[PDB]
């Protein structure tokens, strides 16, 4: 009884889809209260999304409306149940929750038949993850009951929503919001309609949450510093700093690698849907689709935190490093200026450092499953491919330190001009009273042919820069098809191996370039974090 | 800021670089499009032939790229030169009344920044901004012709980004300016404390001064928190509408040119 | 600058930081029945079409399930006679639920299973009947409407009556159903700081209603202009009526309470009159006039204004003028 | 100690020794409707399911008797067309009492007696029917959840407004739907002694609410601190501040009496005040503020309170030191 066991599935979700629209229609016609499991739920609903699309897919292989239904309506109950979560979210309630324990329980004892009549008997592995799926989110809610009130004794002992990210004015609300939007940034629609007709400003603008001030980071920082420094450097405010910011990090980090490996999986399903047609694609289309968004949405997730944990570790530092200076001494002109660049250079470098701290992590993933996937779509030709991009990498950093040489110079040169011209726009009445003042004129001219003559060379380098940016990509392609085909194996080269081999090289060009500048500002940071050491120990 | 400035800029430059400029601009993406459109015929298989014309593709874009970087670089240097001499000589012969009424800090700060701004960041950026375009135009044309549909289907999600452009510039110019202020009295405040670092500590006035210092970082890092969560909205929506245009692009894809048309070299260049 | 309740008679002050406690539903029909129409004619229409979906549902699964939906000729009789298709299963569905009774097709007496589901159908279809036509009626008592039709002029004057200052507004009815013991509560609002040092930003205080003997309340028959007349021991007694014009800001609202006489509702109207809307020194016209037989009354004279010699200062300094005159 | 009624609104009293003369159950009606929901839907549907059972009884035994329910071919026609068994019989029962009238089974003009149960079966239906829907209606105007939304703030204080000793406690609403011509009861309850040696186990006394000339009743759009005076013609003027927050056991409660909007129906609040709850020499923060054209209120400070020097001391006492100073 296939399609009978298929309706008694369709049936919950029915129920669930009936009783959320008069709730959702009223609601639709400022204190936000969040519940333990909030982002499991989240992270639960999107794999239930996730494999809703596997269902259809399986739908559509095998037509039979009946027989493909109930994905169709499990849709519609996740997404309502979101909306339900969402309404509970913004006003808490005992009952909506309990609306929602009714419906897991119904739909886990209908998968529970459908499993226990296959076993009798692609359909098993998807419908034994829908099992998994739905029975953790009936613990999640089986936990929020024994939390605070689903039937529990008389009183809650309710939280009292929080205060810190809710409480008086604040406008920058990154912490207290839904773990989707936490990834889509929705909550800036509003702040950035109203900036569109009135001018921001600093009263217009929010204050920072207590998750994020001076005295928090500093607090935690100088936790650390205190930890390390009672068991007793450059080693040491490192590992502190280290052990300070934790957490955020690695998490970031991980965001990061395994965007990564999804974005070097994209292209594979190209190839995949080049070959089925040349010779099972609409299910690869919409993969690719679902890929692509999530790829990008955890990019994205991981850049914001990472540079969240880097304004963070600056607010702290500079905060410290000003504590120190109440306590210096006085016999320690040229330290002012000194203190003055550790505030502007050397904290800058920090930051930015701690910017590219997880793209240097993730960056030696993302060439070795670059080269391994093209090693084995291409075969040995791929691999002399493989090496003359990877070439690029070190070659760039070199032209980059160039530039850098060519700069001091030319700075030089610049700073000069400027006091040849501090005497002219002051002696303003005096240079004019005999008109000596094409004289000096000259003179200025003179400097700027020298300052002329540094930027030629300047902007020579940035020409080699932009050339070989656009060349690699068509020499890879050059070399490697040409030494594919017509040199070592004469092989039919299917418009799939091309095509995906084009793709990973633009997949790997782009991040090949960040590994210098990642080079470049980590031995700058670790050179400013000596000084920092060097200063705040004195 | 409206095309006048910049049409004043490039006229400096003069007729000579201009289309030199554009024309290989155009030329190099029009190169840069065409090796893959060739290498589309290539694939379904006189495949020596084949690989031969690859070759001077190839060789034919890196020529091109080469030109056009030259042309950038050597046209800002002298648009840089003229536009210096052009300032020091107009400065020159202006009456006294005028230097005495304008403050020295907005004469000097022109010569000072303006000049060093634009030498250091306007070729460097300009050719930035003029290859992204390029590119992304190609490739719309490309994912065009590939599919004549899939054209019609992505006017209106691009109209969209319109939509997207404005509210963002409006905010992401202002946040920004900002920033540059929540900067400038901060550092000067540090070189505040270290001078008369004896009075203070004397007047036992540390607390205080500690307090405008929390006070002033929070400024700071709010508006360089604000101006990243602004830049990663744009960037989520604009890659989220830049998923949408592939998806329809692959769907209208598998069906109009295997269905219907079958040919395989198409949906290859779509898809990349 | 912001006004405190605007003058279609809406609240102005927007509330912020409300903390739920979720009462904002827990008023299920008290909520809805504040909706429009449109809104709570979707949200009824979508009530009936969800219960009649919900049994249409369960009724081809039961067909379904007892095997009276294979289609075959004898050993069984449907539980519910000719019974085909999804289709055909809630046109039974809607023809028993809403009480129309088509009897084409027949539940029997075979399948009790049939029996409980319909004594459940009916039942709650009886409920949900029950409430959905309560709280339309509930509706059908809107008689804010009734509060629409109330008018006040656009700007108040004061004058010089019985040799003391006063001020004049007008009121009015718009049909001929009268409101029953209407009464006026005359309230100003003022940034206040106290002697002790406390500041309020917003301070509302009683300014009586000047009838006979006391009493809080008026009779609305014609337009009657409301008189109260403004001593020391008055809150507005202070001000200047040079100062009023362009910068002070004080609020002036009337509340009017009364109950209409068909509906038995209590409605009231609220309007407010900034420093900027109200003058100095004016006199409004005579509305009322003996026409033929009766009274007439002309409603375009209602807003319009006279110049008046009357002395123009302030009412501190008027009462001290008084204590010399 | 023993509180006079709870904050939440309800009443702590409990009777004792109430002699029932059955006017509890003689409310029938305006019993029921007081009651929960789900109560009130179990006895609505045990009433509609005791009808129609006994309906259904009856008319299985009129075919019974007739004989029409020994199944036969000729010679008779049923009083009612199709009948077999008890099952079939109750189906008859449902349907034609809630009116679907399904017409399966024909009630025949052979037997009046059958017209007869027919026409008492749909008379007793219907009079059902009215008083469920009416009853039904008259609970969905139940807006005591009205009365939920109101707020009071947690604890009052005190303070000296104007060289005079004052209290101030907070009100408050919670909806855009406005509250008409609410009015304030504030009473205050003490076990007294008269001088004739009688002794009150409890005794309410009304403290006046100190608005413009006159007048009971108030106007709640923000949050408006409502403001009494005691003067030595108070009652509660005798205390001492210092004996008030442990031993003495004083409870002020307010009654806020107002009638919504949309019902039209007359609700109200109550809540008290302990000896321990309140305190002395305060001021609360101010909520409204000009926001940005409009006035924004902010309910975390509701709650807030500041500390201000103001001298402590005993009402008695404070009016002798005015006297003296
Ligand atoms: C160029 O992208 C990348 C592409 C790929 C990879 Cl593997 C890494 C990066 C990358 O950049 N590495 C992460 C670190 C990073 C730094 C800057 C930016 S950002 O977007 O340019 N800038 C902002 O978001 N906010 C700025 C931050 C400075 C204060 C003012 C606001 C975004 C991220
Ligand atoms: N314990 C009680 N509980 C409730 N109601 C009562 C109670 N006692 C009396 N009543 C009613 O309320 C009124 C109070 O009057 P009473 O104290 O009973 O004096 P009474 O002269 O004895 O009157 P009775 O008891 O009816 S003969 C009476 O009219 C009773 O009807
Ligand atoms: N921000 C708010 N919005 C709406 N209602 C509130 C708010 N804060 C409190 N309330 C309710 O109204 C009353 C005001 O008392 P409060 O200012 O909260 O003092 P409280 O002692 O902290 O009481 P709580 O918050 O319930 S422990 C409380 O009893 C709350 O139930």
């Amino acid at each position: 009884n296939g399609c009978f066991v298929d309706a008694l599935n369709v049936v919950p979700h029915v129920f669930l889809l009936f009783i959320t629209f008069p709730i959702l229609f009223i609601g639709w016609g400022s204190t936000w209260l969040h519940f333990p499991g909030h982002n499991l739920r989240w992270i639960l609903t999107f794999i239930l999304l996730f494999v809703l699309v596997c269902e259809i897919a399986e739908g559509i292989l095998s037509d039979h409306l009946h027989l493909y239904m109930p994905a169709g309506m499990a849709f519609m109950a996740a997404i309502t149940s979101v909306v339900y979560y969402h309404n509970i979210e913004t006003s808490n309630f005992p009952k909506l929750l309990i609306a929602l324990l009714i419906y897991w329980t119904l739909a886990f004892i209908t998968k529970t038949i459908k499993f226990v009549k296959f076993y009798d008997h692609l359909r098993f592995c998807l419908t034994g993850l829908l099992v998994i799926l739905y029975g953790m989110l009936l613990l999640v809610e089986v936990n929020v009951i024994r939390v605070r009130r689903y039937i529990f004794f008389k009183t809650p002992r309710e939280v009292k929503p929080p205060e810190d990210l809710q409480d008086l004015g604040v406008r920058f609300l990154q912490p207290f919001v839904n773990l989707l939007s936490k990834g889509t940034y929705w909550w800036m629609n509003a702040f950035i309609k109203t900036a569109h007709k009135k001018p921001i400003d600093l009263r217009a603008i929010g204050k920072l949450p207590i998750a994020m001030r001076a005295l928090t980071n500093y607090q935690r920082l100088c936790v650390a510093f205190d930890a390390q420094a009672r068991k007793d450097g450059a080693r040491a405010i490192w590992r502190a700093l280290c052990h300070a910011f934790g957490r955020r990090l690695i998490l970031s980090s991980t965001f990061r690698i395994l965007a990564d490996l999804l974005g070097f999986a994209g292209p594979l399903c190209i190839f995949g849907i080049v070959d089925h047609l040349g010779k099972n694609a609409y299910v690869l289309a919409v993969l690719l689709f679902l890929a692509l968004l999530l790829q990008r949405t955890f990019l994205q997730a991981s850049y914001y935190v990472a540079i969240e944990t880097g304004i963070n570790l600056r607010g702290a530092i500079q905060t410290k490093i000003y504590n120190k200076i109440m306590h210096l001494s006085t016999s320690n002109e040229m330290t002012a200026g000194q203190i003055c660049n550790l505030v502007a250079i050397d904290t800058n470098q920090l930051m930015w450092f701690f910017f590219l701290c997880p793209n240097l992590w993730a960056m030696p993933v993302q060439i070795i499953v670059g080269v391994i996937l093209l090693y084995y779509i291409l075969g040995v030709s791929a691999l002399i491919g493989a090496a003359v991009i990877i070439l690029l990498a070190p070659v760039q950093y070199f032209v980059a330190t160039k530039l850098s040489q060519a700069q001091r110079s030319t700075l030089e040169h610049s700073n000069e001009r400027l006091k040849q011209t501090n005497e002219m726009l002051r002696g303003m009445k005096l240079l004019k009273l005999y008109a000596w003042e094409s004289i000096f004129c000259s003179r200025v001219e003179v400097t700027r042919r020298k300052e002329m003559t540094s930027l030629r060379a300047f902007a020579v380098y940035t020409s080699i820069s932009i050339f070989m940016n656009t060349a690699i990509p068509i020499a890879a392609v050059l070399i490697t098809f040409v030494g594919h085909v017509s040199f070592f194996k004469e092989s039919d080269l299917s418009p799939s191996v091309a095509f995906a081999s084009l793709s990973l090289f633009h997949i790997l060009v782009t991040p090949l370039f960040l590994l210098s500048s990642v080079v470049r500002s980590t031995v700058k940071a670790l050179v400013s974090v000596q000084k920092l050491s060097e200063f705040l120990s004195s | 800021i409206p095309w006048r400035a910049c049409t004043k800029y490039l006229s400096s430059a003069g007729i000579l670089l201009l289309s030199l400029l554009v024309f290989s601009q155009l030329l190099k993406h029009m190169v840069l499009v065409a090796i893959d459109y060739w290498l589309a015929k290539w694939t379904d298989s006189d495949q020596s032939v084949y690989a031969m014309v690859f070759t001077l593709l190839c060789s034919l874009g890196i020529v091109l790229c080469l030109v056009t970087s030259v042309t950038v670089e050597w046209t800002g240097l002298k648009v840089a030169k003229r536009l210096h001499r052009s300032l020091l000589n107009r400065i020159i012969l202006a009456p006294m009344r005028f230097f005495e009424t304008t403050p020295l800090g907005s004469i000097l700060n022109r010569f000072s920044s303006d000049c060093n701004t634009i030498d250091q960041h306007i070729p460097s950026t300009l050719e930035c901004l003029s290859r992204s375009t390029l590119l992304c135009v190609s490739a719309l044309t490309v994912i065009s012709y590939v599919t004549p549909v899939f054209l019609v289907a992505l006017l209106p999600l691009a109209v969209v980004c319109y939509f997207i452009q404005k509210y963002f510039r409006v905010a992401s110019r202002d946040l920004q300016q900002l920033d540059d202020t929540t900067q400038l009295p901060l550092l000067s405040h540090f070189a505040e404390t270290v001078e008369g670092l004896t009075t203070i500590r004397a007047f036992r006035y540390e607390a205080r001064f500690q307090q405008k210092l929390l006070e002033y970082t929070d400024s700071n890092n709010i508006a360089s928190l604000f101006l990243t969560a602004a830049n990663r909205w744009l960037e989520v929506r604009m890659e989220y509408i830049g998923a949408c245009v592939v998806l329809i692009a692959a769907a209208t894809s598998i069906s109009n040119s295997l269905h219907r048309e079958l040919s395989a070299g198409l949906v290859g260049l779509g898809l990349t | 600058r912001a006004r405190f309740v605007s003058k279609k008679g809406n609240c102005n002050v927007a509330h912020k930081n409300i903390r739920e406690q979720g009462r904002f539903l827990q008023d299920v029909f008290t909520t809805l029945v504040d909706l429009k129409w449109p809104h709570t004619l979707l949200i009824f229409t979508m009530s009936f079409l969800c219960s009649w979906l919900l049994f249409a549902m369960v009724w081809w699964l039961i067909a379904f399930a007892h095997g009276d939906l294979a289609p075959g000729e004898g050993t069984n009789v449907p539980c519910v006679t000719s019974i085909h298709s999804f289709s055909s299963a809630f046109l039974f569905s809607i023809e028993v639920q809403v009480t129309i009774g088509f009897g084409g097709r027949m539940v029997t007496e075979e399948c009790p299973l049939a029996i409980l589901i319909l004594i459940v159908q009916n039942i709650v279809g009886l409920m949900i009947n029950a409430i959905m036509l309560g709280c339309i009626f509930m509706k059908t008592a809107q008689a804010h409407r009734r509060a629409e039709t109330l008018i006040f002029s656009k700007h108040a004057v004061i004058t010089l009556r019985h040799g003391r200052l006063c001020f004049m507004l007008r009121v009015g009815d718009l049909r001929k159903s009268m409101i029953i013991s209407a009464t006026i509560h005359m309230q100003v609002v003022r940034k206040t700081t106290s002697p002790e040092g406390e500041v309020v930003p917003l301070h509302q205080v009683d300014i009586p209603m000047e009838n006979g003997v006391g009493g809080n309340g008026i009779f609305l028959v014609a337009p009657l202009i409301i008189y109260h007349v403004i001593d020391s021991n008055s809150p507005l007694y202070d001000l200047a009526p040079s100062d009023l014009h362009h910068h002070q800001d004080l609020e002036i609202i009337v509340i009017l309470e009364g109950v209409v006489e068909t509906t038995g509702i209590t409605t009231q109207a609220r309007t407010s009159y900034l420093a900027d809307e109200i003058l100095w020194g004016q006199r409004f016209v005579p509305i009322v006039a003996e026409e033929d037989g009766r009274y007439s009354v002309d409603y375009s004279k209602f807003g319009n204004t006279i110049k008046v010699p009357t002395p123009l200062c302030t009412a501190r300094q008027l009462d001290e003028d008084r204590s010399l005159l």
